DNA sequence: CACGTATGCTATAATGTGCAGTCTGACGCGG
DNA sequence: TCCGCGTCAGACTCGTAGGATTATAGCATACGTGA
């Protein structure tokens, strides 16, 4: 038994009849007029066309099956917007919609980071131009060389070629052998080591010790501002909500608490020692 | 955070939605420009949470000032970024999809449950054909497949009143509508009608599936996925490399596939698309889901841009690379270093040289903490900068911290527990670790570029674990055999050998010395050699009846050297131990003696002293390697020319067409094998005792002082086979095939090999080397399986209070006692009361550890055989008692409760195999005088006048004056005995004689030879010579045989002069010997024979190197409990044997016992010949047919002790062949784990009923409650299981999945709704908790009582 | 020494404070295992005490 | 392995019978493989790729 | 004690319990600053705990005794 | 409006696809 | 029940080094939020 998704689908499309021009006009007249059967038979008859055009747009992003579905969707738009009265054949018209829809879908799904169509198409013209340049310049083209050919800013080219960088799989093994990959080396810079986490504990606890070594009205406005002891991290003007109810006297008392604490760090042995980190 | 147990069950669509915090409806990861997550994308922050701690995306809410706030603008909750690894999402599937694990992972589960073949389901799934869900019209039945055209026929005719559907929808609806209850009872009713063997297995299987399904609360619908869960972003990360590049998990590409096709399907449904296109999209959706779950399962795995298969979810759990094996049972570990190792001979046994810069970095936080206590460092940042600057004061602090702090040294590979040992570190300037020489043995560490790993025990508990349990001084004895592993090697042995060994007179022969100190004074002064014979006076200290030592002064005749070594010797040991010329073998006995008399401290210091003096004298000796040291035999060229004329004689006899190619091959190989022995013997007599030029009187003989010989004889280095290719002849080399080449090696290394000899050497060499790299995988895999099956076993109790054990005997294999009874029962809890031979007084107590004392007494009383308490016979449930195990071989005393024995056992069995990775038995010569005693023997006298044996397993004993077994041999089939049964023989007499390269078929009756079923071409072939024409007939087997003569058995029938058959004396059996395949026959049809003539000669090709490449598969097949290819037949029950009826030669057996009077019949193949002769009182398990024994049959008929002892002995045969000591108790551990499960045949008072297989522990605990309550008792039968299946049979599914077969294990557990309450070590190691054993047993039992009391 | 994120920092602080106290928790790899199993569509939940 | 032809045989494929099945293999530099092989019943078979 | 632990093991018996008992005692000296019985002779808390066990001064049962003694006297003081 | 992202049309006829390289002994499961 | 395709594992730590590739027409009008 053939269980291949592809082979099964291609079997089913084969068993629908190819249409002639007069048949296409007859069906399509009723199809625009809303005939469930007409649209279906035109679709089912012309699926084979979709697949033939789907075998040229491979090795680019998605697989044949994927392309075959987007192609089908293009053919559906073509059946909806076909003009039977116009002498022009259907296959000619459908080809445009199928190629269009396939190209456009391979431009949004082909890249892990969704690049907008417009950036992608801009970049594409830069690429095709680079190919012509390389065909007569023997050597591949520089950023300025591409920019010189299009009469455009070098920064435009640089930024457009800076969005072409591809994604590397985290799980892809290094050295060929399936052992340690980029995940086994890639260090989390968001998660710090116990050395750094413990330094923060020591730092935060240090201040507290010398925070209760100052004045009673110097550590009741300095901490209630930073949100160290208090509940909410206020600003100079917001400390008035507590009891201070001042704007200049709060700013004088904040900095007076800081200045006596600067001398507490200079005597214990920090100041410039704890400045580097 | 701390839970008790873990459950797996089927994920309901609704359950999947519970975990999800949002539906992903877009393939978008992040924006190209602002690298921020895209709306409803795979990395959506609106779903999975904030990228930065307490920060919304658009940045409206920052810091803890806004705690639980949900930004109206961007729609992101302001919380910890930690949540992005925690929160899951989901996808709504437009068409349902099969869960590949519960479809393709066998058993089918979805197919088994619907009773629908897998092919049938798939044809439905890929929309090839319709399946009927309910045909109300019984005209069409349930689950019947209809093709596209079959559906069109019934559609007009019946229609409406039949519902048949297609794809996942159909199967899900079929699953949903199926009533498990009703079908369960229906199938139980069908089970009763006519239950054939395989029908009843499949029916019981579906019964257990239905019962488990209702008990799990799983519903069949859930096999089909309507909702698809999404793994958290940080568990499938998209991270930016330094270079502006991005790198992502493959899961994100697979997720993108699924989403694109699913959303396209939603579109095609909104657009009312024609059905063929709908179908293709539904197939595409199932393909992408299947790729996402388990990629390379269903067909072609979906590859990416790397042209490699995209790592699927299943792949991250599955195999070595999977979560269990790589990240959960083993880890990268902080406070770890590695460097080259080199010798530290100055080190004491408890020490290791630790590089300064290495130690400075390993103990960083301890230095910062001490720096703040001294007030040298103001803060941590200042401490950091002070250590970066490496200030003078920082070294003095580091010195302070590392004192009394143990560090772990580890060497790869870690095969046994001693691969890791703790030392006190000694800081050294220089980047290499210095290792103590005496423990190099444990590590197998040679400094040819070896590196080691350093680990810092951080906690006080870990430090004490290192100092007490893992310290090198505390771990001397191998846990595998009761032998000290810490034993001088190499230079050390050579030095002590040099000192002790004597020379003729030399400087100061026959001097008289006051103390060993005067001797040292004399030697170093240069008026005495170390080898001078001298009458010194040394005072030895012998232990008395109590702990008090009795000293005794006496004048012995020893060398100066021996006197000086006595100074190293502790007081308490005898002088006679050092008074011999010391080798590696004597020095180990020295250490053993020291350990048993003095104890740990004295042995540790003594071992160090021995190392120092050993090296010291080795260097003084100035020993070296000259070209004159390699002495060759003066008679090489003669022996070789002779052996060469001999081989030429057999080549000439071949050219004459008489001797076959195979016979010449064997005889040429035998000539050269003997030539090799003779040349080696010649070299070694010429070398060993070559010092025949002495003085004093005249010409005297003494041992040669050749450096090379000394090295071999001391056992420092080299051997007798190493000197063969150093002065004698290289010998024969065997190919990478295993086979030996016809042309061997004649020249040695000294003489120098040519282009041909060297090229020929290569094959065997490279085969050896490739074996090392490739086979260690298989040895290690066996270690792994062993360890996995013995994991859980721990010492649980002190005394099980059982009377049970196994009666052991002395192994007398050959002429030298391979394993004595004393050594096989040393430190084993004796059972019952085992006294001396004369039964009239007790000798040993019931519950008593076997000490060296009681073992010595056993030998003086000559105890034959003794019941000893074993692990297998322990009654302790969920472990074993200290009594049933006996001595911890590594400790030298009774095992401590809590010690993890199983792991030790599996490591001990596995390591030797992993590390380790002349058959001319013509005639037995008896050596001591005795009466010949045969057993299991049926012989017959021949024409010549010689007792020829016609039984396969004949044994030959050697009975002394009083009547006990001294020597034992294996006499094979068709062997010629010198004297029969009961006759006396003298010493050095050939008692038995036979041809080794042949297995003869010998007759029991006289007359003429008849050819039956020996047609030329079909069964046999024919080949003639010349002038006269001697033709030989060669029997073809099923390999070289046509389809014509397949059921024809070829046999040489015996007949008389008339032409009639000749009955075998005392049986109704016409004489007919069936010849097997490749059997060469010299006598043709119509030839007269007497009784004892050889009818045919079966070839015996097996010229392998054995080694460890052909023994381990035997051991693995034993531990995996594989029934052999032609298993022997055994009596099931005791009684009287009766022969009955025959189906054209096929033997029926109508056996009628005494009490069980009902007859029992058994069919036997026609050509299989029985060794026993009917009409006999048969014990359960009397061998009837020649062949290997299946461990299952052994257990089923002769019970546990029988099968345990079969495996122990058959395994031990292999390791003993290689000179590997492993105690039986380790193999007995693993055996016990093999006998874990038991099948209940007949209902109890619980819900066991017929055929359930449960742990024997749990059914015995049930039987304790039945004994008290009465009710219906449970009848059961113990079952044997192979290691792999036994490990999978443990109730713990975490243990099962971590081992192997992970996809299948988790489907089985998920469908059963299994809950693991975590009792084993594996399971606790995985969750990163405290081991339930060793140190952890205290805490873990304290938890168990907290659990028992709420 | 390995995954336990709370444990390693807390342990570090204990070492600098001299007290070699063991303050362990759960390895982060196990948490991941569970999430990976549920992403496979197998419900694996922890029954608490 | 050189393009050309090659005659091989698994010495006892089915370990039950132990019958030597001879096979031929045509290896091109570019194209499909052409295999000829015996079965136990001594019937000649052809397989492509 | 430092080099060889055998005599210390022979006092308690169970190696595993020796480790637990010496760890609990070493934690007392490490954190509580509980005073040593044996002269430290410049040794770490770990070594002191093992020496104390070798001479037979520290014991699981004795530790539990002094635990309730001091805890009960503090309960007496509270009430 | 601009800037980013999307939807759309053009009409000679064209209508079934196209990479695999074999390892080995063992243990189960439908024909 | 036998021949036969399918599944299942196949030692433990070290290491060296990054990674590279392809290509999606050209233009006019349409839809969603900041300045
Ligand atoms: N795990 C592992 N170990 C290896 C490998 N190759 C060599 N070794 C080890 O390195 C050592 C090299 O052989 P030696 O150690 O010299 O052999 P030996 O036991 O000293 O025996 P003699 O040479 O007779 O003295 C062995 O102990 C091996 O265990 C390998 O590929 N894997
Ligand atoms: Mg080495
Ligand atoms: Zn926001
Ligand atoms: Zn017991």
């Amino acid at each position: 038994r053939v269980l291949d998704a592809t082979q099964l689908y291609l079997g089913e499309i084969g068993y629908s009849p190819l249409l002639t021009a007069e048949e296409e006009v007859y069906f399509a007249r009723r199809a625009l007029r809303g005939d469930v059967a007409s649209r279906r038979r035109m679709i089912e008859s012309n699926l084979r066309l979709v697949v033939k055009i789907a075998r040229r747009y491979g090795n680019r992003g998605l697989a044949l099956l994927d392309l075959i579905e987007e192609g089908n969707l293009g053919l559906i738009r073509a059946v909806e917007k076909f003009d039977p009265e116009r002498g022009f054949r259907f296959s000619t018209y459908a080809t445009w919609w199928i190629r269009q829809t396939i190209e456009r879908a391979i431009m949004n799904q082909t890249r892990t980071i969704r690049l907008p169509i417009h950036i992608v198409k801009e970049l594409n013209v830069y690429l095709r131009t680079a190919r012509e340049l390389s065909h007569k310049l023997d050597h591949e083209p520089s950023a300025e060389e591409i920019a010189e050919q299009l009469d455009k800013p070098v920064d435009d080219v640089s930024r457009m070629l800076r969005l072409n960088e591809r994604i590397t799989s985290v799980d892809t093994p290094l050295g060929g052998d399936s052992e340690k990959a980029l995940l086994d080396i890639l260090a989390d810079e968001k998660e710090n080591g116990p050395e750094d986490t413990t330094q923060d504990d020591d730092m935060k606890q240090s201040i507290v010790k010398w925070l209760f070594e100052l004045n009673a009205k110097q550590r009741e406005v300095l901490a209630r501002r930073f949100g160290l002891l208090g509940y909410e991290a206020a600003t100079l003007e917001d400390v008035g909500r507590e009891i201070g109810l001042t704007r200049e006297r709060v700013r004088q008392i904040q900095v007076e608490g800081l200045r006596r604490l600067r001398e507490i760090l200079q005597t214990q042995g920090l100041n410039i020692e704890a400045l580097f980190l | 955070e701390e839970f008790d147990a873990i459950k797996i069950a089927l994920a309901s669509p609704d359950m999947i939605r519970s975990w999800s915090f949002g539906e992903v409806k877009k393939p978008e990861t992040i924006n190209y420009r602002t690298f921020k997550p895209e709306r409803d994308g795979l990395f959506c922050a609106r779903i999975f949470g904030p990228v930065k701690d307490y920060e919304c995306l658009c940045g409206k809410y920052k810091r803890l000032k806004h705690r639980g706030v949900i930004c109206e603008k961007c729609g992101v909750e302001v919380t910890q970024t930690k949540v992005r690894r925690e929160r899951m999402g989901h996808i709504e599937l437009a068409s349902p999809t099969a869960h590949i694990w519960f479809l393709k992972s066998l058993p089918s589960r979805i197919g088994l449950l619907l009773d629908m073949p897998l092919r049938d389901i798939e044809r439905v799934l890929y929309f090839e054909s319709y399946v009927v869900i309910e045909g109300g019209m019984t005209n069409l039945e349930r689950q019947q497949i209809l093709t596209e055209e079959q559906y069109l026929d019934a559609l007009e005719e019946f229609g409406d009143e039949f519902d048949a559907k297609m794809g996942a929808e159909a199967i899900q609806a079929l699953l949903k509508s199926m009533d498990l209850e009703q079908e369960c009872e229906q199938l139980r009713e069908e089970l009763n009608e006519t239950n054939s063997e395989t029908k009843r297995k499949k029916l019981t299987k579906r019964i257990k599936l239905l019962e488990a399904f209702v008990q799990s609360g799983n519903k069949p619908e859930w096999m089909i996925l309507t909702v698809l869960p999404v793994l958290p972003p940080d568990l499938r990360p998209l991270v930016p490399l330094d270079g502006g590049r991005f790198a992502t998990s493959d899961l994100n590409d697979l997720y993108r596939r699924v989403i694109n096709r699913n959303n396209r399907l939603k579109r095609l449904l909104d657009l009312a698309a024609p059905d063929i296109i709908v179908r293709n999209e539904k197939r595409m959706l199932q393909e992408a889901v299947d790729a996402l779950l388990d990629n390379g399962r269903r067909g072609r795995a979906i590859t990416g841009s790397n042209k490699r298969p995209l790592k699927s979810l299943a792949d991250m759990i599955k195999g070595k690379q999977g979560r269990f094996r790589q990240n959960l049972l083993g880890k990268r570990v902080d406070y770890s270093g590695r460097s080259v190792i080199t010798v530290g001979p100055y080190l004491r046994l408890h020490q290791c040289g630790l590089p300064k810069k290495m130690a400075l970095e390993l103990f960083k936080p301890f230095i910062y903490g001490k720096l703040e206590l001294r007030g040298l460092a103001t803060t941590i940042k200042a401490a950091k900068k002070m250590v970066e600057r490496e200030e003078a004061v920082v070294w003095d602090i580091l010195d302070e911290v590392i004192r009394e702090h143990p560090v772990l040294l580890n060497r790869a590979p870690t095969l046994h527990r001693l691969g890791i040992q703790a030392f006190e570190p000694v800081l050294i300037e220089g980047k290499a670790i210095q290792l103590h020489p005496l423990v190099c043995a444990a590590y197998n560490a040679d400094f040819d570029g070896d590196q080691m790993a350093v680990h810092v025990p951080l906690t006080l508990e870990a430090q004490l674990e290192a100092r007490a349990l893992m310290m090198s001084t505390n771990n001397i004895l191998s846990p595998a055999n009761g032998e000290p592993i810490i034993v001088p090697s190499q230079d050390v042995v050579l030095g002590l050998y040099y000192m002790t060994r004597d020379c003729v007179n030399a400087k100061g022969e026959g001097m008289v010395l006051t103390g060993p100190k005067e001797a040292e004074r004399l030697y170093r002064s240069g008026l005495a050699s170390l080898h001078a014979r001298v009458k010194v006076r040394i005072t030895e200290y012998e232990k008395d009846a109590n702990g008090e030592l009795v000293a005794k002064t006496s004048l012995k005749d020893t060398t100066v050297g021996r006197a000086i070594l006595w100074m190293i010797v502790p007081k308490g040991l005898p002088y006679s131990i050092v008074n011999q010329a010391l080798g590696k073998k004597a020095i180990s006995k020295m250490l053993n003696t020291c350990y048993r008399i003095l104890g740990l401290k004295p042995t540790v210091i003594f071992a160090d002293q021995i190392m120092y003096t050993g090296f010291a004298y080795a260097a003084r000796s100035g020993a070296s390697v000259g070209i004159d040291d390699m002495v060759i035999p003066e008679k090489k060229h003669e022996i070789i020319s002779e052996a060469e004329a001999e081989v030429a004689e057999i080549q000439e006899q071949f050219q004459s067409g008489l001797v076959t190619a195979g016979e010449r091959y064997n005889k040429v190989i035998d000539i050269w094998a003997a030539a090799n022995d003779r040349v080696s013997k010649a070299m070694m007599d010429n070398l060993q005792t070559e010092t025949v030029i002495n003085r004093d009187g005249q010409e005297e003989k003494q041992v040669s002082f050749n450096s090379i010989y000394m090295m071999a004889d001391s056992g420092a280095r080299g051997s007798a086979a190493q000197i063969r290719q150093l002065a004698g002849m290289r010998g024969l080399m065997a190919k990478p095939d295993g086979s030996i080449i016809e042309t061997p090696i004649t020249a040695n290394f000294r003489e120098g090999l040519n282009v041909l000899q060297y090229f020929i050497s290569t094959h065997g060499a490279r085969k050896g080397l490739a074996d090392t790299a490739l086979k260690t995988a298989n040895s290690g895999y066996l270690t792994r399986r062993l360890v996995d099956v013995a994991q859980d076993l721990v010492v649980t109790e002190d005394d099980c209070g059982t009377h049970e054990g196994i009666m052991m005997t002395p192994v007398i294999e050959g002429g030298d006692v391979k394993e004595p009874l004393r050594d096989r029962v040393l430190g084993r809890v004796t059972a019952e009361d085992v006294l001396k031979p004369g039964t009239a007084d007790i000798l040993v107590p019931r519950n008593t550890l076997l000490h060296e004392q009681w073992c010595d007494l056993l030998e003086e009383n000559s105890v034959d055989a003794v019941k000893v308490r074993s692990v297998v016979s322990c009654d302790t449930d969920f472990g074993v008692c200290a009594h049933c195990y006996g001595r911890d071989l590594a400790r030298g005393h009774i095992i401590n409760k809590g010690e993890a024995i199983g792991v030790i056992a599996a490591q001990s069995i596995g390591e030797p195999g992993t590390q380790l990775t002349a058959a001319a038995e013509s005639s037995i010569q008896v050596k001591n005088k005795g009466s010949i005693k045969l057993s299991n023997v049926k012989s017959v006298v021949n024409s010549s006048g010689k007792l020829v044996i016609t039984s396969r397993n004949t044994e030959l004993k050697l009975i002394d004056e009083f009547g006990r077994t001294k020597e034992s041999y294996k006499v094979p089939y068709g062997a010629v005995l010198a004297k029969g049964d009961g006759e006396q023989v003298a010493g050095g007499e050939t008692v038995a004689n036979w041809d080794p390269h042949t297995m003869p078929v010998i007759t029991e009756v006289s007359g003429f030879v008849r050819f039956t079923d020996m047609i030329d071409g079909q069964t046999i072939t024919r080949q003639t010579d010349e002038l006269t024409g001697l033709s030989s007939l060669v029997v073809l087997d099923s390999a070289e045989r046509t389809a014509g003569g397949k059921d024809l058995r070829p046999a040489l029938k015996i007949v008389d002069a008339q032409g009639n058959d000749v009955l075998i004396p005392g049986t109704d059996m016409p004489a007919q010997y069936f010849l097997p395949g490749k059997a060469i026959v010299q006598l043709e049809d119509g030839v007269q024979i007497s009784s004892g003539d050889t009818l045919a000669r079966i070839p015996q090709e097996s010229g392998g190197t054995k080694d460890i490449t052909g023994g381990l598969p035997r051991v693995a097949d034993l531990f995996e409990a594989r029934r052999p290819k032609e298993p022997a037949i055994l009596a099931e029950i005791s009684g009287i044997v009766s022969f009955g009826k025959e189906t054209k030669g096929k033997r029926r057996l109508v056996i009628t016992p005494v009490d069980g009077s009902d007859p029992y019949e058994e069919m036997i193949p026609k050509w299989r010949q029985l060794n026993v002769f009917e009409g006999e009182r048969v014990e359960r398990g009397d061998v009837i047919s020649d062949g290997p024994e299946a461990p299952h049959d052994i257990l089923r008929l002769r019970g546990v002790h029988a099968v345990t002892r079969y495996i122990v002995n058959e395994v031990q045969d292999v390791y003993r062949l290689q000179g590997v000591k492993i105690n039986d108790k380790h193999i007995e551990v693993i055996v016990r784990q093999m006998l874990r499960k038991a099948t209940i045949v007949n209902a109890g008072s619980s819900d066991f009923l017929e055929g359930e297989q449960v742990e024997y522990s749990r059914v015995k605990i049930a039987n304790r409650e039945l004994e008290a309550n009465g009710k219906v008792g449970a009848t059961y039968s113990r079952d044997l299981l192979g290691i792999t299946k036994a490990s999978l049979a443990t109730e713990s599914f975490i243990s099962a999945a971590s081992f192997q077969e992970t996809t299948r294990v988790l489907t089985e557990a998920a469908v059963a709704g299994k809950r693991d309450e975590l009792r084993g070590l594996k399971e606790n190691v995985i969750v990163g908790r405290l081991i339930p054993a060793g140190t952890g047993y205290a805490y873990h039992q304290d938890r168990m009582r907290r659990r028992a009391a709420g | 020494k390995s995954d336990d994120v709370n444990g390693r920092t807390k342990m570090y602080k204990n070492i600098v404070d001299g007290n070699h106290q063991m303050e362990p928790g759960m390895p982060e790899s196990f948490n991941v295992l569970l999430k990976e199993i549920r992403s496979l569509g197998i419900n694996i939940e922890l029954e608490d005490e | 392995r050189s393009p050309g032809v090659f005659f091989d045989s698994d010495k006892g494929k089915t370990h039950s019978s132990g019958k030597v099945l001879y096979n031929a293999r045509i290896i091109p530099y570019r194209g499909s493989w052409l295999d000829f092989e015996f079965d136990p019943k001594d019937n000649l078979f052809v397989r492509i790729d | 004690a430092r080099v060889t632990v055998q005599d210390a093991v022979e006092k308690i018996g169970n190696r595993f319990d020796l480790v637990l008992v010496a760890a609990r005692r070493a934690r007392q000296m490490q954190v509580g600053g509980k005073d040593p019985l044996v002269p430290e002779e410049n040794d770490k808390t770990t070594v002191i705990a093992l020496r104390e066990i070798e001479e037979g001064l520290i014991n699981n049962q004795i530790l539990d005794v002094r635990e309730r003694q001091e805890q009960q006297e503090q309960e007496a003081a509270e009430l």
